[PDB]
């Protein structure tokens, strides 16, 4: 499906996980920020490409990036 | 206008210019520029079998290194100059400045 | 210490930042070994998302 | 009067006043100096 | 404190008052930027000098002509007159000579104390203490300036004030000769004869 | 200094070079090798103008016409160029120009092929048959050379601009006209008519 | 004559247009009583047209084929009043406006809440800024020469390359 990437600029605010409508992102332990956590995308095959996770990231430029592509059945959001 | 005399004089003059006064300058410039290079290396070094310099045709015994290709080039320039001269003399156009 | 002093005026060298070649005020610097972007910078003007603060490493901030 | 003066100093009210004054000035100038294509000097 | 152009007003910070002719008049802040005031002082000095010369050459000759002695053509019609030389050639010689003079003045302004010596004859030294007043045998033969007393002021104030008056007078002559098409002295006598029907209103609108 | 008293000199123009008066308002000589090339070109241009001025004044003074009309024979078909009145039998259009091209190409090529910049400007040797380099007055002689050279350069530019200004007239005739009416016939006739 | 244009004083098309407009106005006038207000308005129209055409003729305007004044904007001394003189007046006014606006922005960047000063204009500050536009070209040249007019490229936000 689409490709979702997380960068070291993340601050572990979890706001991208809460905005995801298909449960693609999750928070994992990390040691590069004060929050001691970082976002991750273990199940991007369920990603639809809404980039709501991108709109919720507060860093200057996005620590979470969605690149789109493939456009499989789950990606197109088809119920038929 | 004498065609033979004009052509011969122009060709000889430009061959002399290319052989004596301009040969070192042309040699220096071809040495500085060198063979055209494709990307870092020459076209032949990149795998172009048809871009190899023709050494057999470029062999010469003239002590100054004057090659038959140089002869052709300077002779073509001389013939062009001679025919320009002949056409302008046998023109009939007088601007009368 | 890690980076600039608190309250100092720093200029951003991050090319991808909305505030490249812009001046901000340092709010806090974290001394925890392992933090990659510890310097907190406040800016007078917001970015497109509406955020006026960010985190930078000391190597991409210069003193005025 | 502080609040009234602040409101009158807002962008739209001041724009209305300034542009109305400019329009009146131009209209009166055209009343007394109409239909001129060349600046006479 | 010295009198100001507007009573009750505060003089600009960059008009310290020690400068001759100072009255606090800078409402448009044309000399606020440091280092720009000296250039303006030089410009005003030269404008004053040229305007005083112009007024003495416009009013005195026409006044004498009106009296009767030393009859000369009007100043605005003086250009279209026959001379021993062509007007254009005279203009070019004028431009070249003034180019020399004003280039020396420019070199003095850009760096004080550099062009006070004669080029051809090194012995001569036309030395002046302050920029704008080139003391020496030329421009000051009587010795009435050149630091006779510390803090000259008063005489410098006299010259700046008379020059300001001369500038306004010359501009007035220009404008009211463009309007009335009449000599300044004749305009003065017309005003002195019928002051209430020959004025600015009755020349542009009547 | 020099060209403008009191003016700070540019760093690249210290003043040791002949004619170095520090005149460079546009900063063309900032690059050192470009400055050396400019020195060489200035010297060549100045020498050509020096040699050109007598070839413009003498023929007009002797009654053989001005320099602008010196090529006027070539414009007409069958010009039959002349020298001191005597016609030149080999002065047809398609031989003198070729001779010029070949000979000047030879001299230009020999000059171009010398490495040392000092000898590129002042070769000497076979070019000094009368010495004038054994004495200690060599540097001031270079200064005199560049001074007469710039003077002649401006003189030839005046020749050209006056040729455009008054076509069909020679510089010496222009001098006569100035001597006739110095206060009516000047540059003002061209720039402000 | 400056592109084969005759002066409008001796332009036959210009006079023809004069006559046609006056005739049309008089035809519109014939259907009203002389003392009526519409008649006065139409007569004022006729006087306005007459003075307009006389003014156009008196300034040496160039009429082409038929009667239509054409403007020369090449810098000719005989036509400076068409583009160069009003052009300079425009440049003075436009530069006034821009310069005073820039001055106001400068003077409100040092305030504690500049945005409130932009949406709510400080009328006294704005007016004493506007008063400074009389000599705007001198201030512009001074700032340009001093270096306070143009910001250095090192302090301006740019996008990645
Ligand atoms: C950019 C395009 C453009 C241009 C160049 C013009 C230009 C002109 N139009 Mg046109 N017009 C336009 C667009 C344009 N218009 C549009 C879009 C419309 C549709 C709304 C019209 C509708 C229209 C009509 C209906 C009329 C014009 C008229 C005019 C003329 C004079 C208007 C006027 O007020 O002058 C009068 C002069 C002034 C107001 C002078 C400016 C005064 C200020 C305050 C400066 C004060 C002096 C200053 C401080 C000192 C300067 C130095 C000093 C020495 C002078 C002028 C030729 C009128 C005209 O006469 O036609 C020929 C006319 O009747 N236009
Ligand atoms: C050259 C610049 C300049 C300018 C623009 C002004 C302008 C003004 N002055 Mg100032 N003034 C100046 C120079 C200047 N003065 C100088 C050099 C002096 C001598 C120190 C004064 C001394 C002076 C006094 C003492 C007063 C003014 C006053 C005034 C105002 C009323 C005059 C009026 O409207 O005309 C009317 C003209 C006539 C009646 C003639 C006016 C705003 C008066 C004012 O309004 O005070 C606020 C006032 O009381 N001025
Ligand atoms: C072009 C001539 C000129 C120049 C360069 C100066 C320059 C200066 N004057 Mg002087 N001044 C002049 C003319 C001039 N003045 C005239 C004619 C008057 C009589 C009204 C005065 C009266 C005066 C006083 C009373 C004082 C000064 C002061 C100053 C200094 C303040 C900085 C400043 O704003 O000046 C810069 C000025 C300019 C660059 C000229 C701007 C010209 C504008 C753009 C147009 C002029 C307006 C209009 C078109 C013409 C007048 C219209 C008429 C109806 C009056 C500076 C050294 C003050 C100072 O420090 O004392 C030494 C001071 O107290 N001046
Ligand atoms: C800015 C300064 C200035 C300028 C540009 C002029 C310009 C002029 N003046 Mg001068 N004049 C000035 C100041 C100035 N005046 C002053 C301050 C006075 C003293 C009151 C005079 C007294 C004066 C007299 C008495 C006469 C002129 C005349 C003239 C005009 C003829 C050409 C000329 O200069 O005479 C030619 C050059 C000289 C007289 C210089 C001396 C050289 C001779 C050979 C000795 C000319 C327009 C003459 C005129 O009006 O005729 C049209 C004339 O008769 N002027
Ligand atoms: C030294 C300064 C000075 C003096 C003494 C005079 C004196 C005179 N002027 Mg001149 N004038 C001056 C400066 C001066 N003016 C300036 C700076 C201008 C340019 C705006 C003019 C423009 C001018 C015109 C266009 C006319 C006069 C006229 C007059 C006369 C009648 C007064 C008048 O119309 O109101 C003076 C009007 C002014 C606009 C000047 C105001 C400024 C001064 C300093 C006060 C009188 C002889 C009239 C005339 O010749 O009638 C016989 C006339 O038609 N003046
Ligand atoms: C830059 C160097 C230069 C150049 C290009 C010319 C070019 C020319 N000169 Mg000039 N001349 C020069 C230097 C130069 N001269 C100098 C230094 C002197 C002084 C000795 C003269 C003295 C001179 C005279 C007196 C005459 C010329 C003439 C001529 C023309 C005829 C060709 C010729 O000389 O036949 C020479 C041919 C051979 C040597 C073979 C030609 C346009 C003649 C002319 O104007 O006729 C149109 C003429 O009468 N020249
Ligand atoms: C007056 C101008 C002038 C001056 C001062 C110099 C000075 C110098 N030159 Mg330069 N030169 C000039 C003009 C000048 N030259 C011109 C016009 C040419 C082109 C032909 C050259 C070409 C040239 C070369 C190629 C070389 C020099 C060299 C030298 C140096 C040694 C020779 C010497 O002392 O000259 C003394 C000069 C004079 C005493 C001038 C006398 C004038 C004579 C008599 C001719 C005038 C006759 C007539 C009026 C014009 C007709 C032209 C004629 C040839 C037909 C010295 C720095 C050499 C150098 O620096 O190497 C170390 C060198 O290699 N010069
Ligand atoms: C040192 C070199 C030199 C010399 C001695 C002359 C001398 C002369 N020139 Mg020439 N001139 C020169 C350089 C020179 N000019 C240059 C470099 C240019 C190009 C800007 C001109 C462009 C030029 C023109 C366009 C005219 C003259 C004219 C004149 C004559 C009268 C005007 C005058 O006094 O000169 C003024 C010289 C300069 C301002 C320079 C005079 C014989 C005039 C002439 O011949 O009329 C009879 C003429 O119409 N000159
Ligand atoms: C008036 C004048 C300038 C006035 C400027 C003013 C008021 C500026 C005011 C301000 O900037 C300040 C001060 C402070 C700012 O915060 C506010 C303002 C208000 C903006 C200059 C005159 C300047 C006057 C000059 C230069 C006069 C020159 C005269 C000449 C050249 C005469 C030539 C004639 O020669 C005669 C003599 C002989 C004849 O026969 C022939 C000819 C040729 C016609
Ligand atoms: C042996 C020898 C010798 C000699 C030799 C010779 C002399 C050679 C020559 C050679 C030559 C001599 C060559 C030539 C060549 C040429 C060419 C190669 C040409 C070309 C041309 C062209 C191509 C042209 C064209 C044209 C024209 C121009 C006209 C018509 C049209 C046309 C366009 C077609 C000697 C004795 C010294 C000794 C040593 C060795
Ligand atoms: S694009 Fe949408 S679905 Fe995919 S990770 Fe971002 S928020 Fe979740
Ligand atoms: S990617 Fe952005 S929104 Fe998601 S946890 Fe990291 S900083 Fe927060």
């Amino acid at each position: 499906a689409h490709s979702v990437k997380i960068y070291d600029t993340c601050i572990g605010c979890t706001q991208c996980v809460r905005a995801c409508p298909t449960d693609v992102l999750e928070m994992v332990p990390w040691d590069g920020c004060k929050a001691s956590q970082i976002a991750s995308a273990p199940r991007t095959e369920d990603c639809v490409g809404c980039k709501r996770c991108e709109s919720a990231c507060p860093t200057d430029f996005l620590s979470v990036r969605v690149y789109l592509g493939a456009e499989t059945t789950r990606s197109m959001g088809l119920a038929y | 206008a004498n065609t033979a005399l004009t052509i011969t004089l122009s060709t000889g003059a430009l061959l002399f210019l290319g052989r004596f006064v301009f040969l070192p300058f042309q040699r220096d410039n071809v040495s500085r520029q060198g063979l055209p290079v494709q990307n870092g290396v020459t076209h032949f070094d990149a795998g172009d079998s048809r871009a190899q310099e023709v050494t057999s045709f470029l062999k010469t015994n003239d002590p100054a290194g004057f090659t038959i290709v140089d002869v052709l080039a300077w002779g073509a320039l001389g013939h062009a100059v001679g025919f320009f001269i002949l056409a302008t003399i046998n023109n009939g156009y007088n601007p009368q400045f | 210490v890690i980076g600039p002093k608190r309250g100092s005026i720093v200029k951003v060298l991050r090319r991808e930042s909305y505030w490249f070649n812009d001046t901000g005020k340092v709010v806090a610097v974290d001394q925890a070994p392992g933090v990659r972007y510890p310097v907190v910078v406040r800016f007078d003007k917001v970015n497109y998302a509406g955020v006026s603060t960010n985190n930078y490493s000391p190597d991409e901030l210069e003193q005025s | 009067m502080q609040d009234v003066k602040t409101y009158l100093s807002t962008a739209p009210v001041l724009a209305t006043l300034w542009f109305g004054f400019l329009a009146g000035l131009l209209i009166e100038i055209n009343r007394f100096f109409p239909d001129a294509l060349v600046l006479p000097l | 404190d010295r009198p100001l152009w507007l009573p009750g007003s505060e003089a600009p910070k960059w008009l310290d008052g020690s400068l001759p002719g100072d009255y606090g008049f800078d409402p448009l802040d044309l000399a606020a930027e440091p280092g720009r005031l000296n250039w303006m002082v030089q410009a005003e000095l030269v404008h004053c000098r040229w305007a005083m010369l112009g007024a003495a050459g416009i009013f005195i000759p026409e006044l004498l002509t009106k009296i009767g002695i030393l009859n000369t053509p009007s100043w605005y019609k003086a250009g279209d007159a026959t001379y021993f030389a062509d007007q254009g050639t005279l203009f070019i010689v004028e431009l070249l000579l003034m180019a020399w003079a004003e280039s020396r003045r420019w070199a003095d302004i850009a760096r004080p104390g550099s062009v006070n010596t004669d080029p051809i004859f090194p012995n001569n030294k036309l030395t002046g203490t302050d920029v704008g007043y080139p003391g020496g045998l030329w421009f000051d033969p009587l010795g009435w300036g050149s630091g006779s007393e510390d803090k000259l002021k008063e005489i410098r104030t006299k010259e700046v004030k008379n020059g300001r008056l001369a500038m306004l007078a010359v501009l007035g002559a220009f404008v009211q000769a463009n309007v009335t098409h009449v000599g300044p002295i004749d305009n003065l006598f017309a005003h002195l004869a019928d002051p209430y029907h020959t004025t600015i209103l009755q020349s542009l609108f009547g | 200094a020099e060209w403008l008293p009191g003016n700070p000199r540019p760093s690249y123009l210290d003043g040791s070079a002949p004619g170095d008066f520090g005149f460079d308002p546009l900063g063309l000589g900032e690059v050192p090798e470009n400055l050396e090339r400019f020195k060489e070109s200035e010297l060549i241009h100045a020498r050509w103008a020096m040699l050109a001025v007598p070839g413009v004044l003498i023929p007009e003074a002797l009654g053989y016409g001005n320099w602008v009309s010196a090529q006027k024979w070539a414009a007409t078909p069958g010009g039959q160029a002349t020298y001191l009145g005597n016609p030149v039998p080999w002065g047809n259009l398609p031989v003198i120009l070729a001779i010029e091209f070949l000979a000047i190409a030879f001299a230009e090529s020999q000059r171009n092929g010398e490495p040392d910049p000092e000898k590129r400007k002042y070769p000497g040797g076979a070019f000094d048959p009368l010495g004038f380099s054994k004495g200690a007055n060599l540097e001031e002689l270079k200064l005199k050379e560049i001074k007469n050279g710039r003077l002649a350069l401006v003189a030839f530019l005046g020749f050209a601009v006056q040729a455009i200004a008054y076509p069909g007239t020679g510089p010496l005739e222009n001098l006569k006209t100035h001597l006739a009416d110095p206060w009516h016939n000047t540059i003002a006739h061209v720039i402000i008519p | 004559d400056v592109a084969g244009l005759t002066p409008c004083k001796e332009s036959k098309g210009f006079a023809k247009r004069q006559k046609q407009e006056i005739k049309k106005l008089e035809g519109r006038l014939k259907l009203y009583a002389p003392d009526s207000a519409p008649a006065l308005a139409i007569n004022a129209t006729i006087e306005k047209t007459k003075r307009r055409f006389e003014f156009y003729g008196n300034q040496g305007l160039l009429c082409g084929t038929d009667g239509l004044p054409h403007l020369i904007v090449d810098g000719d001394q005989a036509h400076l009043g068409e583009f160069v003189y009003p052009g300079l007046v425009f440049l003075y006014i436009a530069g006034w406006i821009g310069w005073v606006g820039r001055a106001y922005l400068i003077d409100v960047r040092t305030s504690k809440k500049p945005t409130e000063k932009e949406i709510i204009i400080d009328v006294p500050l704005a007016l004493r800024i506007m008063s400074k536009g009389l000599t705007w070209p001198v201030a512009a040249i001074g700032e340009l020469r001093s270096g306070k007019l143009v910001e250095k490229s090192s302090n301006i936000t740019v996008s990645p390359r």
